């Protein structure tokens, strides 16, 4: 099973002769691939959606409302950010100058992904965006701290950067305002932090994926393929969500439950054929 | 000195909405700036204010339109939340106040009985007026469904089982009519009858329990009211009709 | 104009909590309060053992670097805020 | 514009924790160095012991010294790099080879 007529037509099947979900989940298979993955939602309206999120977007918020840029609606744009990340909290290692005056040196937006902000140096922060010395923004990281800090390294080598830690020989006064990496832009909001494209070579990233290749299958089988298929699909290729919609929600329950099973069916018709 | 509107973030979000229509800078613990570090431009300016022991009042402060209607267009995305109800009394009652003003209805009865059955009737007038503000209105005395249902008469669909389930609907839309008038203890038969045989706003007036036109006579039915009545019970109804087996626990 | 006396001298304190001077340094949160001073005006001097008057290493005008205890006292002098302190209080002396 | 020690109190700036050149070559890290080592920049005059007034601090300028880190010892801003102050008594030996 191959062509995307094929695809939507099991997913139809699957769906009890709904044509609309099997062309959806075609849709996004056609678009991400076969990899990339689907979630289902239950729904604002009373029609289905298909959104498209493409590039490096992960789950988590800003840590400080002030930090908003340009863009309303708490939007902040950041034009050639610099990342990096620590493993640590940091309130009493608001020092840390020697860094931030090499990032002061080069006059440009920060944007900054650590394990966590206390408000002790979250304050000084915010005194740095209305002073104007740099223009700087601060957000937290996606996930568990052994899960994260192994979807951290790949993000340092998406913008270049080198990751640093406390947990290793490196220390938080010390770092390089070459050490960080760059992006081309990057907007925040309340839930999501975004990425459009970072600076990094061709060799790194697909290197970065023929490594990840022997760690899909392992032991594990499928229930850390789930998360890392959804790690991988964030660094290379996109995520596609759908919303699947309903008037009542005892529909809602009927709506999902054919949304779930012809996608399933999908993934099976594709890898196995039909 | 007065103290803050609510408990926390209740408070600590309407001085935001009371810091930036008077001009002033909202001083806060958790920024880079303490009370005893304070400009006379933290300040915010009004023309008047008054207290009373239970009220206070700001009278025309003075801020920007700019920085005013900021604060409004953020609560437009307020607006859309997954809080529903009561996120939107408080939401919106943030934004009348820095905006427009506010109207309190109290409703009077001798009794607390009367008082519960006074207070539902204006709760739905209220909803009703909203509703019907902003998505029109139509035909009330459920013409509205019994107008609908004549004009879709020669609907058909795939297979002739489908053309029942089209047809099942539109009987059903007379339903409300014909309730109505039951409740008056009349034939429903025959005013069905007498205004289906009519067009347009043409209906029943089962309190004057007599017929003529219902936007004239102002009876009306707020649009979104009608349709959402409509839309829910079909959904539900058509998926409850698809029943061929039920599970529950044992007695 | 008053004058401290004995070892005891009188010095008006430097801007509180703002680090601003030194490398590229902006201004941070947690704060660490006036460790330089001006002074004001200073004692005759401090005896010891018997040492009489033996005139303090410290002179009027000069700004200096202090540890602050509670052997520095704070007063309000013709409406300024002073600390009034023990010469032993006073760690260096800088200059321009 | 440099600084001056009052008396008795000598100024020092730090010397940074050494890689670890013993069991060479064998790195400690990353954490901080008790102090073997350290630099100078100014001495005070002395201190005074009835009437004994003031003994020359047997440190001099550019002298390499070891010291304990205590609760006498401050640290301080000046242009550039960050220097720390500290009363004689608190300076263990000058090492010298
Ligand atoms: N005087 C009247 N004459 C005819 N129909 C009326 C009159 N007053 C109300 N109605 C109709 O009866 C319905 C009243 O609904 P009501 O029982 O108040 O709440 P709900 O809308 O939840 O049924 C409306 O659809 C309206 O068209
Ligand atoms: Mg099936």
């Amino acid at each position: 099973c191959s062509d995307s007529k094929a695809i939507a037509q099991v997913g139809t099947i699957s769906a009890n002769s709904d044509e609309t979900v099997g062309k959806l989940i075609a849709e996004a298979m056609d678009k991400v691939g076969k990899e990339g993955v689907i979630t289902v939602e239950d729904g604002t309206g009373l029609q289905d959606e298909l959104d498209v999120v493409e590039g490096m977007q992960f789950d988590r918020g800003y840590l400080s409302p002030y930090f908003i840029n340009k863009p309303e609606t708490g939007a902040v744009e950041l034009e050639s950010p610099f990342i990096l990340l620590a493993d640590k909290k940091i309130s009493n290692i608001r020092e840390m100058l020697p860094v931030l005056e090499a990032v002061a040196k080069a006059g440009k937006p920060l944007l900054i992904i650590a394990e966590d902000v206390e408000g002790e140096a979250l304050a000084t922060l915010v005194v740095n965006t209305m002073r104007g010395i740099v223009k700087v923004a601060a957000v937290k990281a996606p996930g568990f701290g052994d899960r994260r800090k192994a979807m951290l390294q790949d993000i340092a080598t998406l913008t270049g950067g080198t990751v640093i830690s406390e947990e290793i020989g490196m220390e938080l006064e010390k770092a390089t305002l070459e050490d960080l990496g760059q992006a081309k832009r990057v907007v925040i909001n309340k839930d999501t932090t975004t990425i459009i494209d970072g600076v990094g070579e061709e060799a790194a990233i697909q290197g970065r994926v023929a490594q990840i290749r022997q760690q899909i299958e392992e032991a594990t089988s499928d229930y850390d393929r789930e998360k890392l298929q959804e790690r991988v699909a964030k660094l290379a290729g996109g995520v596609a969500v759908i919303k699947v919609g309903a008037a009542t929600e005892v529909e809602m329950k009927e709506k999902k439950a054919r949304v779930e099973d012809a996608l399933h069916a999908t993934r099976a018709a594709v890898e196995e054929g039909v | 000195a007065v103290k803050a509107p609510g408990f926390g973030d209740r408070r600590k979000a309407m001085l935001q909405d009371i810091a930036t229509l008077t001009g002033g800078t909202v001083i806060s613990e958790e920024i880079g700036m303490e009370l005893e570090k304070a400009t006379l431009e933290d300040l915010g300016q009004a023309k008047r204010v008054v207290i009373n022991k239970d009220t206070t009042t700001i009278i025309d402060g003075v801020g920007e339109e700019a920085a005013i209607q900021g604060r409004v267009a953020q609560i437009r995305q307020q607006i859309e939340e997954a809080t529903s109800d009561y996120d939107r009394e408080k939401l919106q009652e943030r934004v009348a106040k820095l905006a427009g003003g506010v109207a309190v209805i109290k409703v009077g009865a001798a009794t607390e009985v009367e008082m519960k059955e006074k207070k539902a009737r204006v709760e739905d007038a209220l909803h009703a007026t909203r509703a019907a503000v902003e998505e029109g209105v139509v035909a009330g005395g459920g013409v509205a469904l019994i107008r609908v249902a004549s004009k879709l008469a020669d609907l058909r669909g795939q297979n002739e089982d489908q053309n029942v389930g089209i047809k099942v609907a539109l009987r059903a839309m007379e339903a409300p009519l014909r309730q109505i008038v039951l409740n008056c203890g009349e034939e429903p038969s025959v005013v069905a009858n007498t205004v289906k045989g009519g067009d347009g706003n043409y209906g029943y007036n089962a309190a004057t329990e007599e017929y003529g036109n219902m936007i004239d006579m102002g009876i009306l039915d707020p649009t979104k009211v009608t349709r959402s009545a409509l839309q829910y019970a079909a959904s539900v109804a058509g998926l409850m009709i698809t029943t061929e087996c039920m599970v529950t626990d044992l007695p | 104009n008053i004058r401290p006396l004995h070892d005891r001298v009188i010095v008006k304190r430097k801007e509180v909590e703002t680090k601003s001077a030194g490398g590229i340094v902006l201004t941070g949160s947690a704060a660490a309060k006036s460790t330089r001073g001006e002074v004001l005006a200073v004692g005759n001097g401090r005896i010891l053992e018997n040492g009489e008057v033996k005139p303090l290493d410290v002179k009027v005008g000069d700004i200096v670097i202090f540890n602050d205890g509670y052997g520095v006292k704070s007063e309000k002098i013709d409406n300024e805020e002073v600390l009034i302190m023990s010469e032993s209080d006073i760690l260096a002396i800088v200059e321009a």
